[PDB]
């Protein structure tokens, strides 16, 4: 659950990178991100009850 | 056309050899698709066989094109707008464009300016990323790893490479 | 895989995500170098 709801926060970080810059030359290697997911999991494994 | 083992270029992937052709199911009917792989990436690529010349799928230069590129590298320049915006923008587009003659031609003026006044923190990446595709292209054509490949530019530059 | 909507050009290129903690033999992870445990939760089941 935290993985998916944390992954949707990445999906939005995907939809803001592609809509600008150079729409021709792009790879998911520039379109993804770590923190929206990484921090999402790191948060659960510690702060949750 | 590109045969199984053709050495090609796929912007901005630098260089890669074609593995072959296959029918990939995209949407509706599956059109034929070229395959470009890059062992120094472990990435993957699918290029439509319809209009390969529209995706900027060129091929690695021949060993014959080394000197010409070098000559346009040492001397050849080109004017660019003063405000960093347009200048760096143009340089960037030229980079992603995948054109060794243009990337080298650019590298010339960029070099002339770097040791004069000195290159901004932007045009620096616009130079580095420029010499990168070159140094690797030389490694594809002359089959000499980035060590030797970069050792080439040293002559037509006057200084070594990073 | 990143694919163009018009150009019909395909670009796959595997990427990286992050680090996902793995559970030990006993059933308790290790966060920040500490031995923690995930206790079960309970709430009413979905439906009418």
């Amino acid at each position: 659950d935290q993985f998916r709801v944390g992954l949707a926060r990445l999906a939005r970080g995907v939809r803001e990178r592609m809509v600008m810059g150079s729409p021709d030359t792009l790879t998911p290697a520039k379109l993804v991100n770590s923190r929206p997911l990484e921090a999402a999991l790191r948060e659960f494994f510690s702060r949750s009850q | 056309e590109f045969r199984p083992g053709d050495k090609v270029v796929l912007p901005p992937y630098g260089v890669g050899v074609v593995a072959g052709i296959a029918q990939r199911s995209v949407s509706g009917v599956s059109r034929a698709y070229y395959q470009v792989d890059f062992p120094g990436s472990r990435s993957k690529a699918y290029v439509p066989v319809e209009a390969p010349h529209s995706v900027g799928l060129r091929k690695a230069l021949a060993p014959e094109e080394v000197p010409v590129i070098l000559d346009l590298l040492k001397n050849g320049r080109m004017p660019l707008p003063k405000q960093w915006a347009a200048r760096h923008r143009k340089t960037s587009e030229i980079l992603a464009d995948g054109n060794p003659y243009r990337i080298a031609q650019m590298a010339g003026q960029l070099r002339a300016w770097e040791v004069e006044r000195g290159l901004p923190d932007l045009d620096r990446q616009a130079l580095r990323r420029a010499i990168h595709l070159l140094a690797e292209e030389v490694a594809q054509s002359l089959e000499i790893t980035v060590q030797e490949a970069k050792r080439l530019f040293e002559e037509a530059w006057g200084e070594e490479l990073n | 895989q990143l694919i163009h909507k018009d150009t019909g050009l395909i670009k796959e290129d595997e990427v990286f995500l992050g680090h996902l903690p793995l559970m030990t033999e006993d059933g308790s992870f290790i966060i920040n170098g500490a031995d923690r445990v995930i206790v079960s939760q309970i709430h009413r089941s979905p439906g009418v």
